[PDB]
């Protein structure tokens, strides 16, 4: 039910913002200027 | 002959940077009393040069 | 530094209605390289 977490400032697309995201048999770490909605949630 | 533009540098900055930081964000520095939220001119000045 | 560092373990407990009164290590897991300003967080949940 926990896959990752995002760490940022403003989380949104003005400044740059981490992300992390368990695939189910790899990591998708990846720091970008994610624009990050009300809600984060990983739906499959 | 033109003297490359591509090549940008950060004139101005709200804090000094910490070590190994990178700033890529492009927001318009508020120097002044002037609200400067959107546009330029006057007080509001474009960060990178 | 300039470094996100995280740091892991996994252990089995059985009473769930807390952290266990135990003592387990975490061991390094990565040091990435990453150059922000972390100030705030928030966590992932799978939403089937
Ligand atoms: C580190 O990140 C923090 C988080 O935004 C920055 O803190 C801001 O600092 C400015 C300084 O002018 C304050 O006006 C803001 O209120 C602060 N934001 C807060 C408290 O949420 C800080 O500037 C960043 N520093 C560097 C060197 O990147
Ligand atoms: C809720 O709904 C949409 C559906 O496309 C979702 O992608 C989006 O992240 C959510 N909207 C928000 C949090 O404003």
């Amino acid at each position: 039910i926990i896959r990752g977490w995002i760490f940022g400032t403003t989380l949104d697309s003005k400044t740059q913002s981490l992300l992390i995201v368990n695939n189910a048999t790899n990591v998708v770490i990846k720091v970008c200027e994610f624009q990050f909605c009300n809600d984060p949630f990983l739906g499959v | 002959v033109g003297g490359n533009y591509n090549y940008l540098y950060r004139l101005f900055r709200k804090s000094n940077l910490k070590p190994f930081e990178r700033d890529i964000s492009t927001e318009i520095y508020q120097a002044g009393s002037t609200p400067c939220n959107g546009v330029e001119g006057f007080n509001c000045y474009f960060p990178l040069q | 530094d300039g470094y996100f560092k995280i740091y892991s373990k996994h252990t089995p407990i059985n009473l769930v209605r807390d952290l266990p009164q135990g003592f387990s290590a975490l061991e390094p897991l990565v040091d990435l390289p990453i150059g922000i300003n972390i100030t705030r967080f928030q966590t992932l949940l799978a939403l089937h």
